[PDB]
């Protein structure tokens, strides 16, 4: 298990953080939890 | 005189403690009622708390009347209304106390049958009987005042009307519940004192609580109902009625602490 | 041995902290969530829940003797299937919604077909072979299922054939939870040995392991992107791990919190991390700045489980009482 | 609710609540018990003979009372990860063999460690514990050829049955720190089959009495 675990492709943590931030901001406008949903059109009301 | 003075701090010492205990107990009782599977215990306790609250709400009306050296400065109709409410609340409280005793006895005498046959409907019909026997029977307050002061200076017909009905009031509304409570508490004490496997501390605590409750029931509603037969024997209205009412008012203040603060809260 | 080389590679890869990178963005403001709908049909403690693909029907499992499917829009119940065993700690919803799987202390999580010609729900399949209590078995696909048990092994079964198609072993402690990646090719599995592992069902063997927790990881999740995930343990800490970095990224801990984690879920965009607790409180941590965006305290005993709809329009939490709440 | 589909939805709904209430009404009358033991004592060979995969469920009836016993034998995982499920059970029957003091799995002390954990568990701070000291017949044979000082270095008594049996029971009855809230019902399983049933029924009856008195305010 250790032999295959050691031989893996490990990217820089900065690139992973940048990708995570880009994914978070790209879908930020599509999150009803972040942006306050209007009372209308809301199924739960 | 000294009697009115004693009335002042007696009613004050009842007043300043009756309300908070009932107020804190009411929320717990309604929460337990709203909780799933409500036992008949909760219904009777809630009814008793409501009766105590009704009794306490009428305390200032009599307090202001008795403050002015036993002088009536209020309309006759409203005085009769408060008197009827007070007496009905007292009788409802004593009948609910009687109902609790038989329910407590059955919980220990036959716990297996009591566990698998419980239903809240049995706790509502028994409670409703107390309301029916309180409101329905306590009509003599209305008829006497409107026949032909506040329960004093009775005339010939006023005295001849209240005496023969006070015996019925003491007999069918106090004597039978008192006997039922005494028998049930004696049976519960006898059963608890001889049990197969119980804790000594729990057994002694239960026996002491039962004895305390029996003593409370036998000294709070005792003299007030005895005064009915005393007046019938003397063919006149007893003068020792206000103190009997004061003694009967102890239950309305000490019931929530007896039924709630029994080792639950230090 | 190889552990030293792996640690050295991980140290070399880490050059910048996530807090330093993400400090430029504005912090997420305080958010308040209110209980729009409440479910009181249950009569005992519930231990698991799941959300359907349509984000309208949600399943819940308790010890009252049955599991119930609720229509969140109208609060009405459409199915209440009794259970052979009262002890149930896991319930799952198929992606198509045709089947529902649930299991508990018995080493069997069974699947019932919700949609039937006669209109009555019937037991479709019972899977046996595990040597421990089922922790969390999830519907990988309408044809294959994934099971996690307390015997430190995980399994992948075929519903039609009813046998262990694949077996995953290597965990030291008891496995507590698993989460499926969106592509349905990778998944994570956290055990009681303060460790988590990554497995692909296509090959049948582990890919990489992650450690750092000081307690038993009882909750796991997966980022919507699929390149990262989150874990929650009894040490009152939540740890974010990255697949491409093989190391921790953020730790969500506070001095006030002493109780452990009961459930962990991610929002639609992965910006909010909803973590349950044993103090009947749910915390909406910031997935990028580790900031408490909000606290939900609508429960009584402790938040047993929580989940987020597919569209992320609401968050539904179930506690140790017979209460189910839906916020936003 | 005006629509026919909505009306059918609410019909099925309140049908479901009616069925749930009917099912849950009998749950209160149900009596649930847990079974526990250490090592070979985990299998309740003396309680699973009444003749009347992980969790094993045993069903029986006595005095018009339904008893359902849950036994954990194949659950070899950590107890703390699933012991919270058995919260609210009427009673716990913990069985430790009296003949396990001499031979080394030593395992008599392991029974005390297991008994300590369940008795002092935060989830079992209210449920009573029933203790059965089974294998009493084998205890007499082993008390003659071997002494009680091997497993009890602090023993300060003779080898009499009354003293030896009480000595083992006394240490098992003092392991509960919550004496006010928890009661331990000790018993020795007799050869007669009826005697074992009565003690379990009597112990459950006391628990029922405590529950009934708790509602009345006598707790
Ligand atoms: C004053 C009101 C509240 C009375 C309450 C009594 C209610 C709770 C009902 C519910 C279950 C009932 C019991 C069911 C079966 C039996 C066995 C019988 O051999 C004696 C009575 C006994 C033990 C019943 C006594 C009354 C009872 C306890
Ligand atoms: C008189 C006021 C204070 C209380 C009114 C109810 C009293 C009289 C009590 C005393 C005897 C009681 C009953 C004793 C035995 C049973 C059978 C059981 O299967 C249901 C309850 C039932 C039917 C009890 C109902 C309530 C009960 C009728
Ligand atoms: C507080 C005041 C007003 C009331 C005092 C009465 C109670 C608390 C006292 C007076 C008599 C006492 C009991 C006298 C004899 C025994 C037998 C023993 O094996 C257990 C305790 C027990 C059963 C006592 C319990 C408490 C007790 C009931
Ligand atoms: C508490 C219960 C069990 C016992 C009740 C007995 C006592 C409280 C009752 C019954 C007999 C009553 C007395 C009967 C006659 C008189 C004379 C009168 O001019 C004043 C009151 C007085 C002195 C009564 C005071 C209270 C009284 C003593
Ligand atoms: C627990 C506390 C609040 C009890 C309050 C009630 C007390 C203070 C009141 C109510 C009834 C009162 C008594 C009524 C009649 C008499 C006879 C008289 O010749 C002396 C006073 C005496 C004996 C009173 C003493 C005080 C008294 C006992």
């Amino acid at each position: 298990q250790l032999k295959m675990e050691a031989n893996i492709d490990r990217i820089k943590v900065s690139k992973a953080a940048a990708d995570l931030m880009a994914y978070c901001e790209a879908h930020a406008k599509e999150d009803p939890l972040l942006t306050p949903v209007p009372a209308s059109e809301n199924p739960f009301r | 005189d000294w009697k009115s003075s004693l009335i002042l701090m007696a009613y004050i010492i009842i007043f300043l403690t009756g309300l908070p205990a009932n107020l804190l107990a009411l929320r717990a009782f309604v929460g337990r009622i709203r909780q799933p599977q409500p036992a008949p215990v909760h219904i009777l306790l809630l009814s008793l708390t409501l009766a105590d609250l009704l009794l306490l709400l009428l305390l200032p009306f009599k307090i202001i009347e008795a403050a002015s050296n036993f002088r009536w400065y209020l309309p006759k109709v409203v005085c009769a209304l408060t008197s009827f409410g007070f007496y009905s609340s007292i009788y409802c409280s004593t009948w609910l106390l009687a109902g609790i005793s038989i329910e407590r006895y059955l919980g220990v005498a036959f716990p297996v049958q009591y566990k698998l046959s419980r239903r809240p409907l049995y706790g509502v019909i028994a409670a409703l009987v107390a309301w029916v026997m309180s409101f329905g029977h306590c009509t003599i307050v209305i008829i006497v005042q409107y026949l032909n002061t506040c329960y004093e200076n009775f005339t010939d017909n006023q005295l001849d009307v209240v005496l023969p009905v006070r015996l019925e009031l003491c007999l069918v509304l106090f004597f039978i519940p008192m006997a039922v409570t005494i028998f049930c508490y004696w049976r519960f004490v006898w059963i608890m004192l001889s049990q197969p496997l119980v804790g000594a501390q729990r057994r002694r605590r239960a026996v002491g609580l039962a004895v305390v409750t029996l003593l409370n029931f036998l000294v709070c509603f005792g003299p007030y109902n005895v005064s009915h037969l005393v007046g019938y024997h003397q063919r006149k209205s007893p003068w020792w009625r206000s103190i009997a009412v004061v003694f009967s008012s102890l239950n309305a203040s000490l019931d929530p602490l007896l039924f709630y603060f029994s080792s639950s809260v230090v | 041995q190889l552990k030293n080389q792996i640690r050295d590679a991980r140290k070399a890869c880490a050059d910048a902290t996530l807090s330093q990178i993400t400090n430029n963005i504005d912090p997420v403001g305080r958010i308040q969530m209110r209980t729009r709908r409440t479910l009181r049909g249950h009569l005992a403690k519930i231990y698991a829940m799941h959300w359907g693909t349509d984000s309208r029907l949600l399943v819940s499992a308790s010890q009252d003797g049955k599991l119930i499917i609720w229509d969140s829009y109208t609060t009405n119940k459409v199915h209440a299937i009794p259970l052979r065993s009262s002890w149930v700690m896991t319930c799952a919803y198929a992606p198509s919604g045709n089947y529902v799987a649930c299991g508990g202390l018995d080493n069997i999580c069974s699947i019932y077909n919700l949609k039937t010609r006669e209109g009555n729900v019937r037991v479709s399949r019972e899977l046996a072979g595990h040597t421990g209590y089922l922790s969390c078995c999830r519907f990988l696909d309408d044809n294959q299922i994934v099971t996690s048990s307390g015997d430190t092994t995980c399994a992948l079964w075929d519903i039609e054939t009813g046998q262990q198609t694949t077996t995953f072993t290597g965990h030291t402690g008891d496995v507590m939870s698993l989460s499926l990646a969106p592509d349905t090719r990778l998944f994570v599995s956290g055990a009681c040995d303060a460790s988590a592992k990554l497995w692909d069902v296509r090959e049948g063997m582990c890919r990489q392991t992650f450690t750092g927790h000081e307690s038993d990881i009882n909750a796991i999740c997966f980022f919507p992107n699929g390149n990262a995930f989150a874990t929650g343990s009894d040490d009152a800490t939540c740890r974010l791990f990255d697949l491409r970095a093989d190391q921790e990224l953020m730790t969500y801990s506070h001095d006030n919190i002493i109780c452990g984690i009961t459930s962990v879920s991610f929002s639609k965009s992965g910006r909010l991390l909803l973590a349950g607790y044993d103090d009947f409180n749910c915390n909406v941590w910031d997935a990028l700045k580790a900031d408490r965006a909000g606290v939900l305290a609508g429960h009584d005993n402790r938040v047993s489980c929580l989940g987020v709809t597919d569209d992320g329009m609401a968050v539904a939490t179930g506690s140790w009482d017979s209460f189910l709440k839906i916020w936003n | 609710t005006l629509s026919a589909e909505d009306k059918a939805a609410v019909e099925r709904s309140k049908m479901i609540d009616r069925n749930l209430r009917e099912d849950g009404e009998k749950a209160a009358r149900e009596v649930k018990l847990l079974l526990l033991g250490a090592g070979e004592s985990g299998k309740c060979t003396i309680v699973k003979q009444m003749k009347i995969t992980g969790i094993v469920e045993t069903h029986f009836t006595f005095k018009d009372l339904h008893f359902k016993m849950f036994d954990v034998t194949a659950q070899r995982s950590e107890r703390k990860k699933w012991i919270h499920c058995f919260e609210g059970v009427t009673a716990i029957i913990f069985c430790v063999a009296l003949s396990d003091y001499d031979l080394v799995l030593n395992r008599m002390h392991a029974s005390m460690k297991l008994f300590d954990s369940i008795c002092n568990n935060k989830w079992f701070t209210d449920t009573s514990i029933i203790l059965f000291l089974n294998k009493k017949d084998l205890f007499e044979e082993k008390i003659k050829k071997s002494p009680l000082t091997i497993c009890y270095p602090e023993y300060a008594g003779s080898n009499t049955y009354e003293e030896a049996a009480a000595y083992i029971q006394c240490q098992f009855e003092d392991l509960n720190k919550r004496k006010d809230t928890k009661e331990i019902y000790t018993h020795f399983t007799c050869s007669t089959d009826t005697k074992n049933v009565q003690f379990v029924f009597d112990a459950v009856t006391d628990v029922i009495i405590k529950n009934n008195l708790k509602d009345c305010g006598l707790f």
